[PDB]
RNA sequence: GCCCCGGCGAGGCGCAGGCAGCCGUCGAACCGGGGAUGCCCGAAUGGGACCUCCCGCGGCUUGCCGCACUCCCAGUCGGG
RNA sequence: CUAGUACCGUGAGGGAAAGCUGAAAAGCACCCCGGGAGGGGGGUGAAAAGAGCCUGAAACCAGGCGGCGAUAGGAGGGUGCG
RNA sequence: GGCAGGGUGAAGUCCCUCAACAGAGGGAUGGAGGCCCGCUAGGGGUGCUGGCGUGCAAUUCGCUCCCGUGACCCCGGGCUAG
RNA sequence: GGGAGUAGCAGCAUAGCCGGGUGAGAAUCCCGGCCGCCGUAGGGGCCAGGGUUCCACGGCAAUGUUCGUCAGCCGUGGGUUAGUCGGUCCUAACCCGACCCGUAACUCGGCGUCGGGGAAAGGGAAACGGGUUUAUAUUCCCGUACCGCGGUGGUAGGUGCGGCAACGCAAGCCCGAGGGGUGACGCCUCGGGGUAGGCGGACCGGUCCACAAGGCCGGCUAAGCGUAUAAGCCCGGGGAGUGCCGUAAUGGCGAGAACCGGGUGAAAGCGCGAAUGGCCUCCCGUAAGGGGGGUUCCGCCGAUCCCUGGGGCCCGUGAAAAGCCCCUCGGGAACGAUCCACCGCGACCGUACCGAGAACCGACACUGGUGCCCCUGGGUGAGAAGCCUAAGGCGUGUCGGGGGAAACCCAGCCGAGGGAACUCGGCAAAUUGGCCCCGUAACUUCGGGAGAAGGGGUGCCUGCGGGUGUGUAACCCGCAGGUCGCAGUGACUAGGGGGGCCCGACUGUUUAGUAAAAACACAGGUCCCAGCUAGCCCGAAAGGGUUUGUACUGGGGCCGACGCCUGCCCAGUGCCGGUAUGUGAAGCCCGGGUACAACCGGGUGAAGCACCGGUAAACGGCGGGGGUAACUAUAACCCUCUUAAGGUAGCGAAAUUCCUUGUCGGUUAAAUGCCGACCUGCAUGAAUGGCGUAACGAGGUCCCCACUGUCCCCGGCUGGGGCCCGGCGAAACCUCUGC
RNA sequence: CCCGAAAACAGGCGGCCACCGAGGGCCCGGGAAGAAGACCC
């Protein structure tokens, strides 16, 4: 059905691979670009103020 | 609600785009610059089969080696000899300005404004007839019933187009239907409205009728436009 | 068999090893005969072969010695009558 | 972890209680100040990136310098 | 405290636990048993506080001690006595 | 990139005999089809309302049943986003 | 904590026993033998993914559903070698950047121009065999080759020939341009030539078999270099119609056949490579090591592997570019190769192992999925079927030991007499079954139904004939006779048939995980909009989809193969058109008012409304009465006034009917059933289609024959559990308790 | 006819032993008995 089975076909190339700026597995292999800091998709950095990674990463209060 | 076929249609996705990168190239006159009067002759090298023309077309070989396309005509040979231009003869094949073809006279692929390059009259089977000449415009009869005014000037094939009578023999089959609408990638196949849940069509119910006429007004707006558009009657006769 | 030898473009061939192990061998398709340019028959005295199969050979050996190779005997006939038949003014 | 100027004055070799051994009275470790070296990616910039790795053109003499885009001053040199 | 760490998610993101020997390592020489973890003798120390280390509660488990205990009816207690 | 084996026998192309105002019989070749049988491979999921139901499994197993040269099955590269 | 030393450690592949060894310790580790399983996959090769799981030595605290001396576990050391294999190069669908337009703006949206990316199964220079290591090898070593670039020395040629021709030749160098070919292509079907592999006979060695007869094993040869025919296509001669020539078939010929010669032109085979190389075997001290021999012939089958040719289908036409070969032209120098010989050089990354009933995903050493992605010996046999077996792999689809040890459950086998009396319902099980011959209905869209139905035969042995073929080679088709059994497609394989009704024309699709259908789609019928700066659609805009398009077209509805048909109503609702007047907002005008304005009144005033008309394969509707001619019922005919009109043909107790188990007939001993009719149609009806229909359906429903443990009425047997013994070892749940 | 000394008046009779040891069980060969126990030879 739709559970365990379909589990079985995550063999195929991967949907993210490691991005050269950022250092982490977001970027997306098809499109060009990264979903956490905007490598080819923009010179500035991904960062918006709903969210919490940049401030974890800084040890910041929210 | 959800969205029409025809709404999604517009937004311009591989399921509903024309795969032209299949198709031999488009098919244009020569432009009036180099024919101002030069009056080109070429030979026509082979007939091809077009996936998107519903006619078959022709190569011809100029003046200067180019190689052209045309809309076939019914009749033509490979290795005939055909003229583009003013002085041209009048036979099957040449391409002559409307203001030097006689009335009565079977034409196809005509130009609305001079320098177009060929819009009327393109499709396998069709051909229409000269009615009037004047010195303000040419009156033309076309495959619609209808009278139209061109420019003396707006250029003109003689002959009729090649590939008619497809509609004899009928398709027997929902695969061939499925190979034909593949081709060009027509929506097949087609669901009825009244067949749909609400969200999804202005028809649409468990119980499958259409609860209001289905004459619907030109100014309704989109999402609304189904049925019949602004239909001056309905009925058989 | 590698998936690029899975292909049908590599028309394997079974073969037998002094010492004995019968080994598969792979080879690239022949391509096929030259043509006539009006015509379209199929031109004597020029053999087929892959690139590297023709660039060992001399060139009198890929053309036969006359004029129009790339034609047949009739087509260069004609052509060549028609030249003299206009070179008479 | 390399160098120099000052301070302190005998021990020192990170969190880190070990073995084997080295540095230091020519003043170390440590502290204040000033220098050198500083791989790849990254605004990333000579050109390309489905893998932080690849491919070049000029000039000089194998090693070095220059070679992105949008502009200013100029002008077929250059300076910002 | 080797913490935005380990670990979860294709990804946007989510996110722990974990402090204390002794004044001094004086961190257990030597003997018997055991295949070995180890056990028993002996030692260090003011005190084993023994690295499974300050103090070391309750629930829970085993053994010993005391009372009852195989003809017998109530939410497990209250009053009066033996 | 793939689909064992077998059956039926459309158009097309013909042959023989008696003949003869007419005709009447009899033999082949050829290999179409959203044709047939088929646990070939592969795909699906009818009934037993079977086993299991803190399972081998957060949808599986077995018997039985259906399609199987096509509107067929599958792979690599791409596109459509609340 | 109790539950509990309990459940589970079975079911889809039931596997171990004897002897010896190691070790503290062995059902579980190693050696040998016997016994077994898989055998078009549980065998071999290799993507993606994983990432060291690979190799050797040393270990057993934990892990492994039990044990463990073992290990994909733990520790210590090691291991991936390329001019030729792949990436780099080309372009496909597609994407990005700069400029440009839009956006309050952007990391947002977009056309066109320029440029650049985009395939480890598309295109695409070049290597094969043997050996070597604990673990790598087309990568290391030996032998024998090839490609590109750059050179050294010579030669063809520049300044040369043979052939009627097709053509055959070493047949000049350097830059640029142009042209042609190749690269380069769908589906179905058939012929020919070969190969891998297999079968038979002889001979040589070895081995098994009480002798004999017989059985099994081995009997090898890569790239590269050099050599030719077949088909097809061509060149000369030749000169034909009551016709000749040919194919498996289609076919060919004065637009030049037969016949005679020739040219070009595949896969293969042959030769060198190459026989003290590989395999097999025989003889003495066994540490290195010694010597010797053999490596032969004939004949059949034959691919799903390779080459080459025909034919058929499309309202469907099945990639491009780089690169490579040839010709011509223009411009240069006088030298000089696409031929022979020799030398030099060739960068960067990958390369271990698994590749799945234990190395991937699913939380697991998960009966699932990813991958069956590529490939496979002998027998019987139509067969890649099932059954048996060789090679190769395994005894790790990781707990074992007992038993007349029950009841009961799961999966199976047989049952006297009766034969659906069982049940909502023949659910389930049973019956039939392969091949040859005979024979074959209603109905029909003449194609089918149809393997209809039904009936007879089949083994073994001894011989006799036929077909193609040169064949006492091979593969097929018939005949007679003798004989055995309960039974001869003896196991395996392997359809139960028929007659009615409803629905849907058919093949196809659907609610992943309670609905596979009567629901969707379908060919086909009919209606609507549109002449292109269109019609329909997206969007904030710029721009865009249909459009590399033009009425045999594009878009939008309804019905639903085929056959016969498709009646009346335009008053309402809607759509379309037209029109004098009327109404009609802002603006404009006029007047009044305000030292100016605000403000007041009137006029004009587009669309729309109103008014007049068309339209029902547009939405929908097709009723009412008050009265009946000859005696039992008839209102079957004719006027009427209500309203736009007043249900036509057909069908009817219906998948539509309330009363209803309607009435009559047929089917039963017995009928709330099924079929056929009757009309009182609560509440049928004509493209929200009406009535029929051959063929088809894991659709729904009724009957008949056969058959059966469904049932009378239950009985006996098999294997796995359950019970006992050893070992590991939970959970749901739980106020305290419990006549 | 079947069950029945746990019938709390928890019975009667005969015999043996005690006041080393009567008797009983494990064990061994087996069924007519049997899920473990029990029963019988
Ligand atoms: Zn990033
Ligand atoms: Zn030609
Ligand atoms: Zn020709």
């Amino acid at each position: 059905g739709a559970g365990t089975a379909p589990k079985g076909k995550r063999n195929r190339t991967p949907t993210h691979i490691r991005c050269r700026r950022c250092g982490r597995r977001a970027f997306n292999v098809k499109k060009g670009y990264c979903a956490a800091c905007g490598f080819g998709r923009s010179r500035r950095m991904r960062k918006y103020s709903w969210s919490h990674k940049w401030r974890k990463k800084r040890n910041l209060s929210y | 609600g959800k969205s029409l076929i025809q709404q999604r249609r517009g937004k311009g996705t591989t399921t509903f785009r024309a795969p032209s990168h299949r198709y031999r190239g488009a098919v244009r006159y020569v432009p009036l610059n180099l024919v101002q009067e030069r009056t080109l002759r070429g030979v026509v090298e082979e007939i091809l089969h077009d996936p998107g023309r519903t006619a078959p077309v022709a190569r011809v070989k100029f003046e200067d080696g180019t190689k052209k396309l045309i809309i076939a005509p019914e009749g033509v040979l490979v290795g005939q000899e055909i003229y583009i231009g003013p002085e041209a003869p009048i036979a099957i094949g040449n391409t002559l300005p409307l203001a030097k073809i006689p009335e009565g006279t079977y034409v196809y692929d005509i130009e609305g404004v001079p320098g177009d390059g060929g819009k009327y009259v393109r499709a396998g089977g069709t051909y229409a007839l000269v009615v009037s000449r004047e010195k303000d415009k040419v009156i033309v009869q076309l495959p619609s019933g209808e009278l139209k005014a061109f420019n003396p000037m707006c250029r003109a094939t003689i002959g009729v187009v090649a590939g008619g009578g497809r509609l004899e023999k009928p398709i027997v089959k929902a695969g061939k239907a499925y190979y034909i609408a593949k081709a060009r990638n027509r929506f097949w196949p087609k669901p009825r409205g009244v067949k749909m849940n609400a969200v999804n069509h202005p028809h649409g119910g468990k119980e499958h009728h259409i609860g209001r006429p289905s004459t619907v007004s030109r100014r309704a707006p989109p999402g609304r436009k189904v049925g019949h558009i602004a239909a001056r009657r309905t009925g058989r006769r | 068999m590698k998936p690029m030898y899975r292909s049908r473009s590599w028309r394997r061939k079974y073969v037998r090893t002094p010492g004995g192990r019968t080994v598969i061998h792979f080879e690239r398709r022949k391509p096929k005969v030259a043509h006539c340019a009006m015509c379209g028959r199929p031109l004597n005295g020029v053999p087929r072969g892959r690139p590297s199969e023709l660039r060992k050979l001399p060139k009198t050996k890929k053309r036969p010695e006359r004029p129009y190779p790339n034609l047949c005997p009739s087509c260069m006939r004609k052509v060549m009558k028609a030249q003299v038949r206009a070179s008479i003014t």
